[PDB]
RNA sequence: UAAUAACCGCAACAGGUCUCCAAGAAGCAAAAUCUUUAGUUAAAUAGAAUAACGCAGGUAAGGGAAGUCGGCAACAUAGCUCUGUAAGUUAGCAAGAAAGAGUAGCUCUGGUGAUUAUCGAAUCAGAACUUUAAAGGUUAGGGG
RNA sequence: GUCAUCUAAUUAGUGACGCGCAUGAAUGGAUCACCGUGAUUCCCACUGUCCCUAUCUGCAAUCUAGUGAAACCACAGUCAA
RNA sequence: UGUCGGCUCUUCCUAUCCAUUUCAAGCAGAAUUGAAAAAAGGUAUGAUUGUUCACCAUUUAAUAGGGAACGUGAGCUGGGUUUAGACCGUCGUGAGACAGGUUAGUUUUACCCUACCGUUUCGGUAGAUUUUCAAAGUAUUUAGAUAGUAGCACAACUCAGUACGAGAGGAACCGUUGUGUCACGCCACUGGAUUAUUCAAUUAUUUGAUCAAAUAGUGUUGAGAAUCUAACACGUGUUGAAAUAAUGGCUGAAAGCCUCUCAAGCCAGAAUUUCGUCUAGAUGAAUACUUUGUCUUUUUCUUGUUACUUUAGUACAAUUGAAAAU
RNA sequence: CUGUUGCUUAUAGACGAUGGCAUCAGAAAUCGGUGUUGUAAGCUUUAGAGUUUCUUAAUCAAUACUCUCGGGUAUUGAAUG
RNA sequence: GACCUUAAAGGUCACCA
């Protein structure tokens, strides 16, 4: 469901990295299991940056979301990444929103800023984002 | 048995053995293939790396998602004062490769060129080219020169001009020149020698050799590092912390029964002073004539290419220079052998027009804030000194 | 751009932007300014800041 | 089965 | 002499061998750290350069055991005061459970006596102001 | 072993079932409060264990002046078949 | 002859999992299935187990199978197995046994030869005599027998909801733009280390106090230039010609017809080969200067080389050796 | 010619090697540029919460104002003269 | 698999590495 390409965004989120859920779906935190499109290497852990659709499990939330495997998109990250126009930028916390394969967000609202890279990749996230940074 | 999991080998077998070069200058292994349907022209030059800075360039490629306000890219500065052509040599194609037939030199030769032929100049008698210069206008010696010109026109295929730098125009402490042979690509050998003869004793500026937005190949010697271990030289995996006798080494150096260590294993040794050729490097600014400054069509303030406080470990650039996109092999003050591309790049990015919007000239030490010292004083204002 | 703590003019292609969860984003000129900002230090009480020099004289 | 080890000391009384 | 050179270990061996006397700071403390009286500056050689690989001591962006047989190693908690403290239980404990807050400097205020107005003790509590917001130099529990 | 639970995933742990190769009552049976430089599993916190390596210091190693051993040694020391 | 597995690393096989090129299908499209050329390049992350093996959860273009003393312990580890302590079950009268289970159990030496990786020193290639020449010494500019070899893969836009198909569904070639990895580099911007014990602050002790320090083997904390460096920053490897393999064909006999040829002769066709390009490199060549012009041997000076010095000997211009192709 | 030697020499480096200069050589200060930290020491702002001695004089006082965009450091592997 | 016993069925052994 993603539209277009994404430039180089350094991936600061690993396997077993706990992020927050900015949705209103009753899931609090997710831990990344593996990253869609990740090209494997020996002893390398899967890596995710902004706008990267990951496969994550919810270890904290309401019972219909806990102890299950969902699909999310990283909207912000604490790792410092550089834009193509010489802008160096980083957020306050790692957050994600639950989307399906077709790319529509399960929730209805997003809390906090949403990075441009994830907003342009997924048109559904940008519509429900408060601000795009 | 088979290795449990597969992974690419560490290090390239194309650069084996890793032997450090002996001379700072790097000789180009080849020149662009000659075409006989064009005017004679030089196919190379030589400059000294001054440093690096960054620029903001306006994107001219269409059908791209790059920002419309510019893209931040690095640029390497190569100061290239004019060369002096002090001779030429003709090469003949035999059944064992090119063979230099004769070399014809000019009447007047600079002491920078003469210093190459000694090893202790301060003790030498400095009688280089003395007999050649003194008897240059003799009737016998002149006749010999005409034969050399006619021999090349008859039994030669490749003509190169022996050009040497003028080290008095650069902040380097070295006084001995740097000599480079620049092949002449163009018309027939008849008009190639005529072009070479015209260039004798003259000066060739880099603007005549290279154009604008032209991708070139650069050959230079990298930055030395000395004896280095396996981790740095090749990039093997560091061993677990529990390991006896050390962590930064290759655990297994071969199986039992090839009975010998293979050349393909990663062994500790010398990393550093190697010769490397990098192709398809774009010229961003041809710093000759009017473009010798650092101003742009958008930023109109007048400033030179040298950052405040001079280039680190180099000095001040006041001659012609080239702005090359990205990185080239070698530290500051290194000698770089430029060359026209052997395989001309035909990609859309190669033919893209370069329009600079801002060239950074802040100090390359610390976290600088100002572009010129005049605007540093204006912002800061008068201080305790100067006002007292 | 102007630094959030020091108030200096940020040179192009220099500095880091920081975004908080309250939709407010700041840009700084170096790690010296950014560290002071995260320690809740008032630029008015820091002698070298451009904020301080405007307040006094 | 096959074991493995060793050590000793003394080295006469020179 | 009575021991990092006089004793026992092949020796001027980082091992071992019973006792007496015992200053200041700081602190609950014969603790760590620094100093006075006394002792010594030599105790199996040094100088230059500052490669790899080491032994000893360290730090590190983002992630946080995904490494591994296994949180091995290291990180982390750490003093004192006040609030608070569960299941279980041999009813004694668990318990410093767990968890939270305070702590600096300076200028002051008050309580605790002796002797019959003068003299004296470190201890506790409280209040304004200031700053780089305070056990942490050293010493100093990870918890369930 | 079968059923639950712990995990995204459990030859591990825990709670149950029991025709138990070959449990069982001073060869002591069942039970655990406090205790343990005992064996095992799971959480929180923390981190170079790891992604993936970078870098700093002292002492060596390197070179030199003086001094100066030992293990080992049929003869020796380039490969393929 | 140190006996399992794992970790690290290199190479080799093809009975090939992916990528490339083809043929066949009960191949309409998509997804597939069988086979040929081809081994140059890739082939992952975790829960449980010491495990090899296995079974699950993911991801990927694919997560193929194997060898090298069942590769690899003076490479690591010591989980298992496999001494000596201890416990249980069964067996034995007993000492004790158990491919029955559990727990704790020292992993020594390279300074030798070679191999490999780097790095020095000395030696050096035979047949030209147009003095505008020939040779030796020193130095630069070049040269290139040989050896290695490097770039791969994926995604998005358009093609296009088009071809095909009743519908459901549903492509590809050119072109454009990015990402990941590998290799080579590099210090501008971003980040990290920091004994410039830089600047500042501050706890304890000592200088009578202030200043200024010292001590706590770098007291500690904040910022911190330089240098080094990123899996954390960023550049290049989008690159050109010819011949090919499997296969598809052209002309065309054998064999009056047919036939791509177990015939002669050609064309198209691969992540293929060779040029071209990159790295190391042998005998070499040109030029500058110093010489010598029939020649060396043995001594001898120099750090070393050439020229050079002395005593003798030797030769002295003049008929050699070319068709090519079939 | 070449090597040693010197620049406690660098674009180099374990040692050799490699690269540059060697009297228009070299080295060193100082000065300017350029960076880093954060406003030196001495005296002055009822500064200043309050205290004491006076009897509106002083004294003590964390911290704080002006001189002060100050002071200090800056090649050691930075750039000029 | 080997030994034994019953009217196919059982029972004991199957060890050191």
């Amino acid at each position: 469901g993603r539209q277009g390409n994404k430039f180089r965004v350094t991936c600061g989120l690993n396997n077993a990295s706990t992020v927050n859920c900015a949705d209103n779906t009753g899931a609090k935190t997710l831990t990344i299991i593996s990253v869609k499109g990740f090209h494997g290497r020996l002893n390398r852990l899967p890596r995710a940056g902004c706008g990267d659709m990951v496969v994550a499990t919810c270890k904290k939330g309401k019972p219909e979301y806990r102890k299950k495997m969902h699909t999310a998109v990283i909207i912000r990250q604490r790792r410092t990444w550089r834009r193509k126009d010489g802008v160096t930028l980083y957020f306050e916390d790692n957050a994600a929103v639950i989307v399906n394969m077709k790319g529509e967000m399960k929730g209805s609202a997003i809390t906090g800023p949403v990075s441009k890279e994830s907003a342009d990749l997924w048109p559904k996230i940008s519509s429900n984002a408060p601000t795009i940074v | 048995s088979h290795r449990k999991f597969e992974a690419p080998r560490h290090g390239s077998l194309a650069f084996h053995p890793r032997k450090r070069v002996h001379k700072v200058r790097a000789t180009v292994s080849a020149f662009p293939k000659d075409n006989a349907a064009e005017k004679p022209h030089l196919t190379g030059f030589l400059g000294f790396k001054a440093g690096m800075t960054h620029v903001i360039r306006e994107v001219k490629r269409t059908n791209t998602k790059l920002p419309k306000d510019g893209v931040l890219e690095p640029v390497t500065i190569i100061e290239t004062p004019p060369m002096v052509v002090a001779g030429f040599v003709g090469y003949k194609k035999t059944t064992t490769g090119l063979k230099p037939i004769t070399a014809v030199f000019a009447e007047h030769i600079a002491d920078e060129f003469k210093r190459r032929y000694t090893k202790k100049w301060y003790k030498n008698t400095k009688n280089q080219f003395a007999v050649h210069t003194e008897k240059y206008n003799d009737v016998k010696a002149k006749s010999k020169r005409e034969r050399q010109i006619r021999l090349i026109k008859n039994r030669c295929d490749v003509v190169r001009v022996i050009a040497h730098t003028q080290m008095a125009l650069v902040p380097l402490k070295q006084k001995k020149a740097e000599v480079m042979e620049i092949q002449i690509n163009g018309g027939s050998i008849a008009e190639k020698v005529d072009f070479a003869v015209s260039l004798l004793e003259k000066q060739i500026s880099v603007n005549s050799v290279f154009g604008t937005d032209e991708c070139i190949d650069v050959c230079s010697v990298t930055k030395g590092h000395g004896y280095n271990g396996v981790i740095k030289r090749f990039g093997v995996r560091h061993l677990p912390r529990k390991t006896h006798r050390g962590l930064r080494k290759v655990a297994c150096v071969g199986a039992w029964h090839p009975a010998r260590v293979s050349w393909t294993v990663a062994r500790a040794g010398q990393m550093g002073f190697f010769k490397r050729t990098e192709v398809n490097k774009k010229i961003y600014r041809l710093g000759c004539g009017d473009l010798k400054n650092a101003k742009t069509e958008f930023d109109i303030t007048e400033k030179g290419i040298t950052p405040m406080g001079g280039f680190p470990h180099y000095g001040v650039v006041k001659n012609d220079f080239l702005m090359i996109k990205g990185t080239v092999a070698g530290i500051r003050r290194r000698v770089i052998s430029l060359r026209k591309a052997c395989f001309p790049s035909t990609t859309r990015t190669a033919q893209e027009q370069i329009v600079l919007k801002f060239i950074d000239t802040s100090s390359k030490y610390g976290h600088s804030r100002f572009q010129t010292t005049t605007e540093k004083k204006a912002r800061m204002g008068p201080m305790k000194k100067d006002l007292e | 751009q102007v630094c959030a703590f020091s108030g200096f003019k940020i040179p192009v292609a220099k500095g880091r932007k920081y975004v908080r969860l309250d939709l407010k984003s700041f840009t700084f000129i170096n790690k010296k300014s950014l560290m002071q900002f995260l320690r809740k230090t008032n630029p008015r009480k820091v002698f070298w800041t451009a904020i301080y020099r405007q307040l006094n004289k | 089965x096959r074991x493995x080890x060793x050590x000793x000391x003394x080295x006469x009384x020179x």
